């Protein structure tokens, strides 16, 4: 299920931001933002490469297999032995397919979770001085430096 | 043609070195080797929907 975060209330990514996935962008007296969040990308890094470690080791990689031989008296076997290789190669293709199309959408959901929770947070714990406008972002009734925005983050 | 390096994988159209769990070329294997399947493309997302801004 779309969250609603990407490309949704939020416009499209930075190109600027580098060192992350999630990040802020501040405006204080001194300078601009573009500084990312290395406590939630942590946690998305680790949860993605257990995801695709686990999806590695749970298939088994296969040993020798050899096409047999049959003469003219045992046809009845040899279109039982290729009906089982067609049956079997049909089964692990489609298992495979499936598998990747169902976790595509289930990494990007993860991807659109973690924008909209890395944003309640950020609202929450500024609960009045705030002053939203939109597509994420604040504006401050008090004045603040870069002590108070490595407070927020 | 036959030559002498050493691999632990080996089918009829040439030798296999990888470490994916799929594989594409011939379904007749000796030594090691990953799973044949009858698909031409598996990309796995891993990252977000590269929407670039105006
Ligand atoms: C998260 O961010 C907060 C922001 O308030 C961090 O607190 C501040 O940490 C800095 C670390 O350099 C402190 O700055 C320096 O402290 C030394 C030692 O007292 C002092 O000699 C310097 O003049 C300067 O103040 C700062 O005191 C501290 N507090 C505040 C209110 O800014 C916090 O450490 C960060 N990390 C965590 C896990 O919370
Ligand atoms: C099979 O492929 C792997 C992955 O590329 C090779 O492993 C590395 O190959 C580079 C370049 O050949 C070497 O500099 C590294 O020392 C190799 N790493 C290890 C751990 O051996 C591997 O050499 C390839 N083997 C064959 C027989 O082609």
């Amino acid at each position: 299920g779309l969250f609603g975060a990407i490309a949704g209330f939020i416009e499209g990514g930075w190109t600027g931001m580098i060192d992350g996935w999630y990040g802020y962008h501040h405006q204080n007296e001194q300078g601009s933002g573009y500084a990312a969040d290395q406590k939630s990308t942590q946690n998305a890094i680790d949860g993605i490469t257990s995801k695709v470690n686990s999806v590695i080791e749970k298939m088994n990689t296969q040993f020798t297999a050899v096409g047999k031989e049959f003469n003219n008296l045992e046809r009845r076997i040899e279109n039982l032995n290729k009906k089982v290789d067609d049956g079997f190669l049909d089964v692990w293709t489609y298992n495979a397919e499936l598998l990747v199309l169902l976790e595509n959408e289930r990494t990007l959901d993860f991807h659109d979770s973690n924008v909209r929770n890395l944003y309640e947070k950020v609202k929450s714990q500024l609960r009045n001085n705030a002053k939203e406008i939109g597509n994420g972002c604040f504006e401050f009734y008090h004045k603040c430096d870069d002590e108070c925005m490595e407070s927020v983050k | 043609p036959v030559h002498n390096c050493d691999t632990r994988c080996q089918t009829p159209h040439g030798a296999l070195n990888s470490s994916l769990p799929f594989q594409n070329v011939h379904p007749i294997t000796i030594g090691e080797c990953p799973k044949y399947v009858k698909s031409t493309k598996l990309r796995m997302a891993t990252g977000l929907r590269n929407v670039p801004s105006i």
